[PDB]
């Protein structure tokens, strides 16, 4: 936050709680809106073998 | 069969008694021996019935090429029966019961040696290739899972396949046997059901040395 020192200063001592360190606008400590991708495990029904849909 | 047919007069003459005097109980008589494959003298002979494999192979055959210990498998009953390795063949008979026993049926009594310098699984997968080349394809189950068992094979014997893959195979024989029309299917996968149940670590082998060379 570009906050001036006085006006946190008076922010907290108003509110009566440190701002600063829970502060409610977003900044860099989010994500980022680019991910790589992911891989997305299979199930247990995915095996070649001993799977008779009768037994599930 | 021809061979049955043939079998009858002489029966007739000499009495069903004297054709029952040879071979044990259930298994009684003659019959006709093909042997081919890795073996020194490949020939067709007639002799008792419950004659041991090994003892047909080495006094009629001429041995085993490379001597006894050179063998590697047998298919004792023509290309619809399983094969049996070197320890099943040591002492057993060649009839009905004691080759169903060793499971793997008398079949037509037509024995196939392979020594140990034959591609095991070559030799199953040309097996299966030829019933996918005879199979009428009436019915669903021979004419699909051959033709798919045919393919399977095929990428198994360059070990282009998974180890999960082998037990998926079997499955797949398993719904092919007793599902069909006649047994020609059945005949299909009974060898592959044999080369897994005695070879199944030579399928692992191969699998591994081809991820390995192909990362
Ligand atoms: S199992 Fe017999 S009837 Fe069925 S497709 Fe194969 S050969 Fe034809």
């Amino acid at each position: 936050a570009s906050a001036t020192r006085v006006i946190q200063l008076l922010r907290n001592w108003a509110s009566g709680r440190d701002l600063q360190a829970k502060l409610q606008l977003r900044y860099q400590e989010i994500s980022k809106r680019t991910q790589p991708p992911p891989k997305l495990p299979v199930g247990p029904s995915h095996k070649l073998s001993n799977n008779y849909y009768c037994t599930r | 069969n021809v061979e049955t047919v043939a079998v009858s007069p002489t029966i007739c003459r000499r009495g069903g008694a004297w054709f029952a005097s040879f071979g044990r109980e259930r298994n009684s008589g003659t019959k006709l021996f093909n042997i081919s494959g890795h073996v020194n003298h490949p020939c067709t002979v007639e002799e008792e019935m419950s004659v041991p494999l090994k003892e047909l192979i080495e006094k009629h055959a001429g041995g085993v090429i490379g001597g006894w210990d050179n063998l590697l498998a047998v298919i004792p009953g023509g290309s619809s029966t399983p094969l049996i390795p070197k320890s099943v063949c040591e002492t057993v008979l060649m009839d009905f019961d004691a080759l169903v026993q060793a499971q793997t049926g008398l079949g037509t009594a037509a024995v196939i040696v392979m020594d140990r310098s034959t591609d095991i699984v070559k030799a199953i997968a040309r097996l299966i290739e030829f019933y996918k080349h005879e199979s009428c394809g009436q019915c669903t189950p021979c004419r699909e899972g051959v033709d798919w068992m045919n393919k399977v094979m095929a990428r198994f014997v360059k070990g282009d396949a998974r180890p999960a893959e082998i037990d998926s195979l079997w499955e797949i024989s398993k719904q092919i046997e007793g599902h069909t029309i006649c047994a020609l299917g059945d005949g299909a996968a009974w060898p592959v059901q044999g080369l897994i149940r005695h070879f199944r670590p030579e399928l692992e082998e191969r699998m591994q040395q081809f991820a390995l060379q192909h990362q």
